[PDB]
């Protein structure tokens, strides 16, 4: 997933793209491996990043796939709430409702 | 910094506790980077003098 | 120059350069090599290396 | 003299390795050339 | 402790956040290296510079 | 061969039956979620080649050999990895004076006390006593 962030002299100065892995949710492409099964572990063993609580009720139900996808993009989605900044020198906003002693 | 020098302060103690305060004061970086994992007693204090 | 260590302070720690000669006036020091006693030095003696 | 090291065995490693010794290579390439590069450096 | 000489830095550097550095001299850092060559034989190997 | 410890933690993960063993159950499970669906023969022949019991349980050792077997390490590391294991005798990665001299006894080369003492301190370079992977390999590279 790729997605730009502006600069406060309104500009585009740098690009961030995201990274996910779905290997062992998609279908099994092997090169040259002493066994399927063996193949299919190690492509397993990668996606624990996955696996854990972010699709960790997968398991527990079925025909995931279908809100896997949502779960993992909910995430990369918020990097908006990062590009806020621009690239600037943004000043240390206060929290609502809070007046400032000095 | 308040009213503290740390040349001073460094200073007034003997040469073991310099070199034990220096130690301790480049912990982050001494025990944090690869480099400095095969480093000696002698070459450590020695770096962390001059740090 | 004279120097005054406490006890339990370290003089020459293990692979650090040695570049000074050093008699013994008072009290008793001693030599630790690999966690080991292998010399004992009183009042009257001196060692380093002979530059 | 510090610079000067004396060299000694212990009491406990000897019993050590002859206790081990007394409950007693044509792949070891490694450590035989090891052996051919220690022997070359101390001749 | 390779290039053995000076050069003109070839870009700025600017602070970004409260950030703290640790910088030490040439001098000393090839001193202490040269004091310890079995030292220098890896540190030479394991340090890469990110930039 | 210490790099397999970390294996631990991701079979823990796809076992989620908790009996110390896949079971069928947590295996329908899985491929329920991951969405495909394959024959149930398959699957138990899949897993019976898989486990070396094959009575449909799997045990830590038949995913071990399948690892093993796919690892194909450098065989640089192969060679040295065999060296610490055929050296250290207690197999704690650690190489010490009454080792190496143990070694040396039983391959015939003796060498005497100081020839030892120095060729350990030719490896050794934090001078304390102590015969480390880097250090070995390091002095292997020259």
């Amino acid at each position: 997933k790729i997605a730009p962030i502006r600069n406060e002299q309104d500009k585009v100065v740098l690009f961030l793209c995201t990274f996910s892995d779905i290997t062992a949710f998609k279908q099994p492409i092997e090169d040259d491996s002493c066994k399927g099964w063996g193949k299919f572990a190690r492509l397993t063993r990668a996606l624990t990043s996955s696996r854990g609580v972010l699709q960790q009720l997968a398991p527990s139900v079925q025909k995931g796939e279908n809100v896997h996808k949502h779960s993992r993009l909910a995430e990369v989605l918020q990097l908006g709430s990062d590009i806020l900044p621009q690239y600037k020198q943004e000043a240390p906003k206060t929290p609502p409702h809070i007046i400032l002693h000095y | 910094s308040r009213g503290i020098d740390t040349e001073k302060v460094l200073q007034i103690c003997p040469k073991d506790m310099r070199a034990d305060i220096c130690v301790h004061l480049n912990r982050k970086v001494f025990k944090e980077h690869p480099a400095f994992r095969l480093a000696s007693d002698g070459c450590l204090r020695a770096l962390a003098m001059e740090f | 120059q004279t120097v005054h260590c406490a006890p339990g302070d370290l003089i020459y720690h293990a692979g650090e350069s040695v570049d000074s000669l050093c008699f013994v006036v008072s009290g008793s020091l001693e030599v630790i090599q690999d966690d080991e006693v292998v010399a004992i030095l009183g009042k009257g003696d001196v060692f380093g290396d002979v530059f | 003299n510090l610079r000067k090291r004396i060299v000694f065995r212990k009491i406990s490693d000897v019993k050590r390795e002859e206790e081990e010794r007394m409950k007693r290579l044509p792949p070891d390439h490694p450590v035989r050339r090891l052996f051919q590069r220690f022997r070359q450096q101390k001749e | 402790w390779k290039e053995a000489t000076l050069a003109q830095s070839c870009a700025n550097v600017r602070a970004l956040t409260y950030c703290d550095l640790h910088v030490i001299k040439r001098d000393a850092l090839q001193k202490v290296l040269e004091f310890y060559t079995a030292f220098s034989h890896s540190f030479s190997r394991n340090l890469i510079l990110t930039y | 061969e210490e790099q397999i410890a970390e294996f631990k933690e991701a079979f823990s993960l796809f076992d989620k039956d908790g009996d110390g063993t896949i079971t069928t159950k947590e295996l329908g499970t899985v491929m329920r979620s991951l969405g495909q669906n394959p024959t149930e023969a398959e699957l138990q022949d899949m897993i019976n080649e898989v486990d070396a019991d094959g009575n449909g349980t799997i045990d830590f050792p038949e995913f071990l050999t399948m690892m093993a077997r796919k690892m194909k390490d450098t065989d640089s590391e192969e060679e040295i990895r065999e060296a610490f294991r055929v050296f250290d005798k207690d197999g704690n990665g650690y190489i010490s004076a009454a080792e190496l001299r143990h070694v040396m006894t039983n391959l015939g080369e003796k060498l005497t006390d100081e020839e030892v003492d120095e060729m350990i301190r030719e490896a050794d370079i934090d001078g304390d006593g102590q015969v480390n992977y880097e250090e070995f390999v390091q002095m292997m590279t020259a």
